[PDB]
This record gives structure tokens, C-alpha cells and sequence, in this order.
């Protein structure tokens, strides 16, 4: 009598939060086919969640063509830190070389100031490298293996043969 | 030919920028004239057109911008693919984007005073509630879409999708260099933080336009709080429910079922 | 060219080099493509470099690798195109294509075309006199 | 268990990689078909014709990209089809085989 | 038959053979089967090959081809199954089953029979003479 | 050195000498190593023994690798790090470096100097008489 389920958009709002199990509001059936229909969609929802879950793993994975691409791009950008990081390096065990032979009067803070930036260029220069690696052995995995194998039985036929 | 390109990439980059520096002040001038309204000055004081002929002009020349910038890629297209006449550069597809573009970029409050009656069906109560309403409300709402350029901005931005030598050997492999392609790149690259910002966002700005729409018909301040905005859009994003707090306006529904969809699209995700 | 894009042709150019010999070695390129995740075999290994080269050594340089990098970067080269779509209806790939094929598919294969049409076409590019159509003589003559 | 059983089987997949390349052998060939004809058509109307009509000339190069487009789109997708196709050979079939052969070859 | 059967077998006949001239190879449909997914032995595709033919060589063509398409398209309710029926039962390859070997299996092997029809089945199939049962010729007389 | 850390290490070796013998050899490393799931080759393996080579026999005892223990829980070392340090920019990897390279890193390359400093350090480096530095004794002079 008061307009609440027989309204049109009240029974769309209803049914899209009932498919994707959020609850009820202020709006609940007053008659058993009402629930039934309320029953069958939370179903059909909990359903296609599944489904889309499964889904969106397998397309949101790239081709092959496309990881040859991001390889290339992702080496020839860590081959620049792994050398600035060695500059940096090299730089600071210079500075403290110097300024703890090369000099008439010793000054503790730029001493004390070197050899902290020191431990610092050893921890980046680790982390790169570090991730260099990773970047190797996680590319060097998706290489085929029935070409070479029929290569390797051709030659094995023919090394028998002859 | 190799410097004309430049220069085209240059003038291109840089009315990218000016563009999204004019629509970031608009919003920014709209959320604060309507903080101020309902308060310390109404719709007819001077403030209310001081304030919003910075937006008519804001949005001129936003406008300009935006028509500048695509004969400029027009001319690109010309350059690269070897034309001597710029009308076969123009199909269908370009013709309705970039009308809609400007359809879009051309909304806002403009300057005046309008009214409008509102009927709204109060709930858990189902008792009617009558009022009389802005106009304003209806233009600047919409005005959250010119966000699509900092998405511009970015990919125009970024050295990992601009090297040359990445393209050359992109277009030996016959590979495009699209949107989907950057975008599955980020999903393997950081996938934290993508999922992390866009969350942020879409929290405050929807906590935020709630209770702009939802102000009206309330008088027990209860959608028309920040805090308890902020607590719905929460529970309705990982889909716990409602507790006592449920819109009294089709608006409020809409941005709570926009929500709820995020969600499940972010909990499907985080699962991966 | 701008003493930029040089710059970041040179880096990256310095790849495919592992002893900084200045100058290309069919095997580091082999490393390289090892490297990332690739593994062509010896003749196609040698024809990703016979594809590009004007000397006849085998061997590759800073001008030509700029050469080649002045193309592949911009869109539609309208040469590559009408390239293919001849191998599509080529069988035995020796470049020659029979003048009774090209009638049928005119005529049948999508948006066809009328007799006339297709008769001035086949009249046109008569320059070998026979049935046997060369395709690469009718390509730098049609599109010329 | 619906991920489990969402896939498809061995038979399956073997007539399933028929039918689409099947499928795909003519949309190759169509397009193909309409980028000649779009250039012969180009070339007769700005060189045999002893007027010039450039609307004409114009629509046909605009028909031209279009396509170009759709036969590089096409043979994309008959090249994704073979990655995943050759995926499904198997190694320990022809493992024992090469086992053996080189097993004869050391004893002769 | 309605032409457009047979504008889909030729189509159809037009893969296998990747050189136009009208024969199918040992060699190429092992490509094909290769370009599917599989890798069968060279006995296994002679095998299939050799399973339909109409002259001495290893020649398959398109009027040798449509011959068992029409087969294919039913339901084999007819002797094939009866023959992996006997097969299953069959020990050896050469073709022959033990009398005894039936009895057992049709008095004891699921909804057995009664002995008196066994005999009877016996008795009518003593075309052997000796008891090696051959059943190709048993179902040739049982269907007919 | 405490009991326990002397009792220590000796299971662990126990695993690696799975024979009783009382020495390491290239054979039970390799056998080891295919238990964890790594199969290194023969110069790798070769290396690995030559790395903690006691003096110049091809094989480890209890003595041998305790020097080689309490040394790889120290954290920074502050030689070995020099030493990737110089090989990252060492190519060719017979261990000596050419002046107007490292003057160009130094220069360029990272958080830059200035000439002063670049000029001074080469000069306080010339203690090779050519272009070729020998970084190894350099790392020794300047690390003290
Ligand atoms: C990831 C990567 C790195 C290089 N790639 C690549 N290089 C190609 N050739 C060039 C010739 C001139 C050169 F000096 F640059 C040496 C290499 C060709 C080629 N192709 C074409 C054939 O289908 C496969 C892709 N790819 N791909
Ligand atoms: C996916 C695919 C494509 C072809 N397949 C296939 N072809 C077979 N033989 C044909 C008969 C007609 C012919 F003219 F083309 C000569 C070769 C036999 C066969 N079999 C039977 C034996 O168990 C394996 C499946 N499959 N399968």
C-alpha cells in the first residue's frame, strides 16, 4: 500500500544488492514468491562471482610477444643503477681515503659523514643486483621445448643412422 | 623530419599540462563555493557570481585547450602516416570522441538563480519529505568526469612508455603500445599501489558526493555527516551491509551500488 | 637529429656487445636473445641480419643500425602492406603469380569487383607478356 | 571445483584448434582481397582518368588504412592461436624414444 | 548432393596440402597434425593413411577423400562396434577366439545366457570346423 | 671459540662427507647439491672447491672450512664489495682499467666529482706507469 516493492527502481535496487550479497535495506518481501525470487538470485550470484574470478586470472596475463618487450625494457633500465650505484660507491672510498691520509689536520665529522654514506652505496648496490637476478631467472623460464627436442631426435636418428 | 616530430611531441606534452592545470581549479573552486553556500552566504549575494564567472572562464579556456590540442594531433597523424590533405584523417570514430570530449568538458554551474521541487520517500519509514532545491546541484555533480586527465597526463609523462628504442623494437615484435597494454604492465610492475590510490580516491570522492546530494533531505544529520558517510562507504565496499544508514535519494543508491561493484572487482583482485 | 635521441640511440646501441669491440657478432646476438627468454635458430638468426645490410660482410654498424631506426617508429609504411597480401595468394613463393587466381579472387574473395575492372587491370601491367604475373614489378610501378 | 572443471579436455581441444583455424584461413584471405583492390582502385583513379575527382581519390585512401588495419589484426590473432596450441605436446613420449636411440648409438 | 557439400569438402581438401598440387604427402599431414598439436609416429600416421585407400600408393585425392565423409556423419550402429565388440575378448592380434573362451564368457559375464542357447550359438557358428573360432566371418553371416 | 660452537658445523659436514671419510671432494658437493635440487656443472663445481682451497690440493677437511666459517656472518666486508665495484666497470676481465674511462665515470656517472678531485686521484693512482691502473693493488692501497 505504501509503494515500497512495487515500484520498479525498488525492485531493481533490491535484486542488484541481493546478486552481490550485500543485504536487504529497508526492503524485504511481504510474500513468499518475493523470496523465492530473492533465493534464486543471491544463487545465480554467488555463482558468477566464482566465475569471474576465475576469469580475470587468465585475462590479466600477458602473451609472449609482450613479455619479450617488457624483458628488454626492464634490463635496459636496471643497467644504468647497477652502475651508478658503483660510481657512488667508488666515490665515497675515495673521499674517506683522502681525508684521513692526504691532509695535515684530521676533521672527525667528514670522516664520520664518508664512512656512513659508505655502508649506504654497499646496501643499494646489493638491492640492484639483487633484482637483476631475479629479473634472469624468472625471464629465462619461458623458452619451448618441443622444437629443440625434435631437434634433438633428428640429430640422435641421424648420428644412429650414420 | 625527425625535428618536426619533436616539436609536435613538445607542443603536445605541453597542452596536456595547461589543460589539467584549468580543470583541477574549477573543481576546486566548485567544491568550495558549494561548502560555503549552505552557510554563510545564500544564492543571492555576490559571492555566488564572483565565484562562478572564475568557472565560466575556467571553462573557456579549457575548451580552447582541448581543440588545440587535437589539431595538433591531427597534424602528427598527417606526419606519420605520409598525407598531404588533412580530411582523410577524419573518420567516424574521431568525430564522436571528440565531440564528446567537449560535451563532457562542458558542463558546469552557471552563473544565475534557479529553483526546483524535490519529493523524496524518507526510510525504514516510508514517510514523504518535500523541499525545494538548487539547480546547481544537478551541473556540478558531473563535474568529477574531467578526471580522465591526469590518466593523459601520466601516460604523456612516463620515460618507461616514451624511450625510442623501446618502439622500434616494439613495432619489430608487431606489438601497439596502447592503454591496455600500460595498463598490464602496471599489474605485474606494483600492483599495491594501484590497487591502493584508486581506492583512496574513489573513498573520499564518494563520501564527499553522498552527502552533497543527500544534505537536502536530511534533518536528523545522520548521511548528511562525513564521518558517517565515510563509515557506509567502507561497510558497502566489502559488503558487510548497511547497519542503520540508508539513503533517502536515488543518488545515494546509485553511488552505494557504483561502490559495491568496485568492491567486488578489488576483492577478486586482491585475491589474485 | 638531436644530440639527444643520438644519445639514447648509442645506449641500448651499446647492447648486443658484450667486449665493446665496436662491431656485431652473430653469436651476441644469439646471447642476447638467449637472454631474454628467446632461442631463434642459425638461419633465422642470420637472416634477422641479412634483412638489413648494404656491404655483403655479414656485419652491421652505426649507419646502418640508424638507418633502419629512421623507420620502424613511425605507423602505416603503405610499402610492407601491399607487400603481403601477394604472399597470402603466392603458393610456391618463387614471386610469380598465375593470371586466372587473380581473376577468381577479384571477382569471388569480398567486395568484389566487376568484369570490367578486372579486364583493365589485367590489361594494365602486361609488361611480362605471359600468364605469369609478377607481383614485385606491378609493387614500385602501381604505387610509384 | 569450478575452476577445476571449467577447462576442456585433450579430444577436445584437438578438434577445437580445427574448426578455428578453419575459421581464420578465410578472414585472412578477405582482407587481403579488399587491400589490393583498394590500391588498383587508388592508382586508376588518379592516373588513367583524364579528369581528377578527389572525393573519389579521397574515399579510397581512406578505405585504404581500414584495410591494412583489419588483415595486421587478423594475423595477430591466427598468431596467437599456435602458442597455445603447441603447448600440449607432451615430453615423455618422445623422451624414451630419444633415450633409446641414443642408447643404440653409444652401443654401435 | 547439394553444391555446397561439396564446396566445403573441397575447402576442407584444400588444407593438408600446403603446395597446390592436389595430393596428399606423408610428410605434409604430419606437419598439419604438428601444426594442431600432435606428434604421431611414423608408423601411426602410415596406419592412417593406409586404413582408406583405393590404389597400391600412398595416394590420398579428393575423389579418394569424400568417399568416407558420408560414413563419418552417422552413427556407426552397425558391425564397427560388434568388431572392437569380439577385439575386446581377443588376446591375440591374429583373429581367432576359443570356444571355450565363449562358452565362459556368455554363460558367466553379465545377463548371462542359458547353456541350451550357447550350445545352439555353437552349434550354428561350427564353421571353423576345429573350435579356432574366426569371427569376421561370424559376423559377416550374422549380419547380412 | 665455545663448545657448543666447536659442536657446531659438525652435522653439517657429517651431511656433506656422506661416507666417512674424513675429506671433501667434487663428488659428494655434487651429489648434495642434486639432494637440494641444483645441478651445477663441472667448472662450477671446480670453482666453488678452488674458492676455499685450502692451499693447492683438490680437496676440503674439517681444518679447511672453518677458516672459510665465522667470515661469512660479518655483513659488510668493505673488500669484496670494492671488488664488484671495480668489475662492473672492468669489460674485458683480465683486471686492469683504462684512465679516461674511470675519469669519464667519475665525472659523469652517479653523484659526479669535480676535475680537482678526478685530477688528484689519478695522480695519487700513478703508481702504474701506463694507462692499465691494476685496481687490485689499488684496492689494497686504499683500503689500508
Ligand atoms: C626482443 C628483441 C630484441 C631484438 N629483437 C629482434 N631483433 C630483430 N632483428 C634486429 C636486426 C638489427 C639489429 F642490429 F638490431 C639486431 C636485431 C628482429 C626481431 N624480430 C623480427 C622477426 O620476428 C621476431 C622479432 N626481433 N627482439
Ligand atoms: C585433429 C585432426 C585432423 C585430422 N585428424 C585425424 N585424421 C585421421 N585421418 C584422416 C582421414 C581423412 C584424411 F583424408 F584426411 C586422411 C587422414 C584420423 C584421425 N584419428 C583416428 C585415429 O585416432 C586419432 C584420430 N584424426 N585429427
Amino acid at each position: 500500500q505504501q509503494d515500497v516493492t512495487s515500484n520498479f527502481l525498488g525492485a531493481m535496487w533490491l535484486i542488484s544488492i541481493t546478486f552481490l550479497s550485500i543485504g536487504y535495506g529497508d526492503m524485504v518481501p511481504n510474500t513468499y514468491c518475493g523470496k523465492g525470487v530473492c533465493l534464486l538470485t543471491g544463487i545465480m550470484g554467488a555463482g558468477c562471482t566464482a566465475l569471474v574470478v576465475a576469469v580475470v586470472a587468465r585475462k590479466l596475463e600477458l602473451t609472449k610477444a609482450e613479455k619479450h618487450v617488457h624483458n628488454f625494457m626492464m634490463d635496459t633500465q636496471l643497467t644504468k643503477r647497477v652502475k651508478n650505484a658503483a660510481a657512488n660507491v667508488l666515490r665515497e672510498t675515495w673521499l674517506i681515503y683522502k681525508n684521513t691520509k692526504l691532509v695535515k689536520k684530521i676533521d672527525h665529522a667528514k670522516v664520520r659523514k664518508h664512512q656512513r654514506k659508505f655502508l649506504q652505496a654497499i646496501h643499494q648496490l646489493r638491492s640492484v643486483k639483487m633484482e637483476q637476478r631475479k629479473l634472469n631467472d624468472q625471464a629465462n623460464t619461458l623458452v619451448d621445448l618441443a622444437k629443440t627436442q625434435n631437434i634433438m631426435y633428428d640429430m640422435i636418428s641421424d648420428l644412429n643412422e650414420r | 623530419k625527425l625535428g618536426h616530430r619533436r616539436a609536435l611531441f613538445e607542443k603536445r606534452k605541453r597542452l596536456s599540462d595547461y589543460a589539467l592545470i584549468f580543470g583541477m581549479f574549477g573543481i576546486v573552486v566548485m567544491v568550495i563555493e558549494t561548502e560555503l553556500s549552505w552557510g554563510a552566504y545564500d544564492k543571492a549575494s555576490l559571492y555566488s557570481l564572483a565565484l562562478k564567472c572564475l568557472i565560466s572562464l575556467s571553462t573557456i579556456i579549457l575548451l580552447g585547450l582541448i581543440i588545440v590540442y587535437h589539431a595538433r594531433e591531427i597534424q602528427l597523424f598527417m606526419v606519420d602516416n605520409g598525407a598531404d590533405d588533412w580530411r582523410i584523417a577524419m573518420t567516424y570514430e574521431r568525430i564522436f570522441f571528440i565531440c564528446l570530449e567537449i560535451l563532457v568538458c562542458a558542463i558546469h554551474p552557471i552563473p544565475g538563480n534557479y529553483t526546483f521541487t524535490w519529493t523524496a520517500r524518507l526510510a525504514f519509514s516510508y514517510a514523504p519529505s518535500t523541499t525545494t532545491a538548487d539547480v546547481d546541484i544537478i551541473l556540478s555533480i558531473p563535474m568529477f568526469l574531467r578526471l580522465y586527465l591526469i590518466a593523459r597526463v601520466m601516460l604523456l609523462h612516463s620515460k618507461l612508455f616514451t624511450d625510442a628504442s623501446s618502439r622500434s623494437i616494439g613495432a619489430l615484435n608487431k606489438i601497439n603500445f596502447n592503454t591496455r597494454f600500460v595498463m598490464k604492465t602496471l599489474m605485474t610492475i606494483c600492483p599495491g599501489t594501484v590497487l591502493l590510490v584508486f581506492s583512496i580516491s574513489l573513498w573520499i570522492i564518494a563520501a564527499w558526493t553522498v552527502r552533497a546530494c543527500e544534505r537536502y533531505h536530511d534533518q536528523q544529520d545522520v548521511t548528511s555527516n562525513f564521518l558517517g558517510a565515510m563509515w557506509l562507504i567502507s561497510i558497502t565496499f566489502l559488503s558487510i551491509g548497511y547497519g542503520d544508514m540508508v539513503p533517502n535519494t536515488y543518488c545515494g543508491k546509485g553511488v552505494c551500488l557504483l561502490t559495491g561493484i568496485m568492491g567486488a572487482g578489488c576483492t577478486a583482485l586482491v585475491v589474485a | 637529429l638531436t644530440e639527444e635521441q643520438i644519445a639514447e640511440f648509442k645506449e641500448a646501441f651499446s647492447l648486443f656487445d658484450k667486449d665493446g669491440d665496436g662491431t656485431i657478432t652473430t653469436k651476441e646476438l644469439g646471447t642476447v636473445m638467449r637472454s631474454l627468454g628467446q632461442n631463434p635458430t642459425e638461419a633465422e638468426l642470420q637472416d634477422m641480419i641479412n634483412e638489413v645490410d648494404a656491404d655483403g660482410n655479414g656485419t652491421i654498424d652505426f649507419p646502418e643500425f640508424l638507418t633502419m631506426m629512421a623507420r620502424k617508429m613511425k605507423d602505416t609504411d603503405s610499402e610492407e602492406e601491399i607487400r603481403e597480401a601477394f604472399r597470402v595468394f603466392d603458393k610456391d613463393g618463387n614471386g610469380y603469380i598465375s593470371a586466372a587466381e587473380l581473376r577468381h579472387v577479384m571477382t569471388n574473395l569480398g567486395e568484389k569487383l566487376t568484369d570490367e575492372e578486372v579486364d583493365e587491370m589485367i590489361r594494365e601491367a602486361d609488361i611480362d607478356g605471359d600468364g605469369q604475373v609478377n607481383y614485385e614489378e606491378f609493387v614500385q610501378m602501381m604505387t610509384a
